[PDB]
């Protein structure tokens, strides 16, 4: 269709400026990482227990490696 | 700062309107942020001096 | 997709080995999202807008201040994202701030 390839121009858009939000809030989440993070945000997810998880997931690979 | 309160403390004095008494102390602040390193033109000189700040704190390790 | 398997890429994104490797970090990640799933906190979109307000007047980057008022814009525009509040809560919290320099727009 024409209208189904409007719908993937519309979150090319804003997986994009999502990133821009993520430079200028300077996080260390990169872009293949935050694809992850608003897939799990579609669903809906605590915000607070995602948060957690990477911030003990970090501390498994500078801690160890 | 203290040459800008000069110019607020006269401006205040002398006038007879209180529409220029935000005179005084609207110019009192364009004094300060032209003369300091705050508008935008200056922050790449205040980005050289934050250089200087941190040569300063490092002195203090 | 099923949240289960959506678990695992996150878990190869963060850590730089394979799930294969590594069962102990991947079972955690699974255990706390799995036990909180759905929110312990209210919505709200537009403190978290006012939060990131409130940072980028704190940087005295206060172009990019009203920058993001167009970018949180566009992600209503499209709307793709069904809480648009946690992901920014998200870059929210892990924010750094140097208290110091400027940042293009980059177009």
């Amino acid at each position: 269709a024409a209208a189904a390839a409007a719908n993937l121009n519309a979150v090319r858009e804003t997986m994009d400026v999502l990133l821009e939000i993520s430079r200028i809030l300077n996080t260390g989440l990169d872009m293949e990482t935050l694809s992850i993070c608003v897939r799990l945000c579609e669903q809906g997810i605590n915000p607070e227990a995602l948060s957690s998880v990477i911030k003990e997931l970090r501390k498994a690979t500078e801690a160890l490696k | 700062l203290e040459c800008s309160w000069d110019e607020l403390w006269n401006k205040v004095q002398q006038a007879q309107d209180l529409d220029h008494i935000i005179a005084a102390h609207e110019v009192f602040l364009d004094t300060i942020i032209s003369r300091c390193l705050l508008d935008s033109d200056s922050r790449a000189l205040l980005n050289q001096l934050r250089a200087v700040f941190d040569q300063i704190i490092e002195l203090q390790n | 997709k099923s949240p289960n398997v959506l678990l695992q890429n996150l878990c190869c994104r963060i850590l730089g080995r394979s799930e294969a490797d590594v069962a102990q970090q991947f079972q955690y990640a699974v255990r706390v999202i799995g036990s909180n799933f759905a929110p312990t906190v209210e919505r709200d979109e537009f403190l978290v807008a006012e939060k990131i307000k409130k940072e980028l007047i704190r940087q005295r980057r206060e172009a990019d201040a009203a920058l993001f008022s167009e970018l949180h814009r566009k992600l209503h525009s499209q709307g793709v994202l069904k809480n648009k509040w946690s992901i920014l809560y998200l870059l929210l919290s892990l924010s750094e701030d140097p208290r110091r320099q400027p940042s293009k727009v980059s177009s």
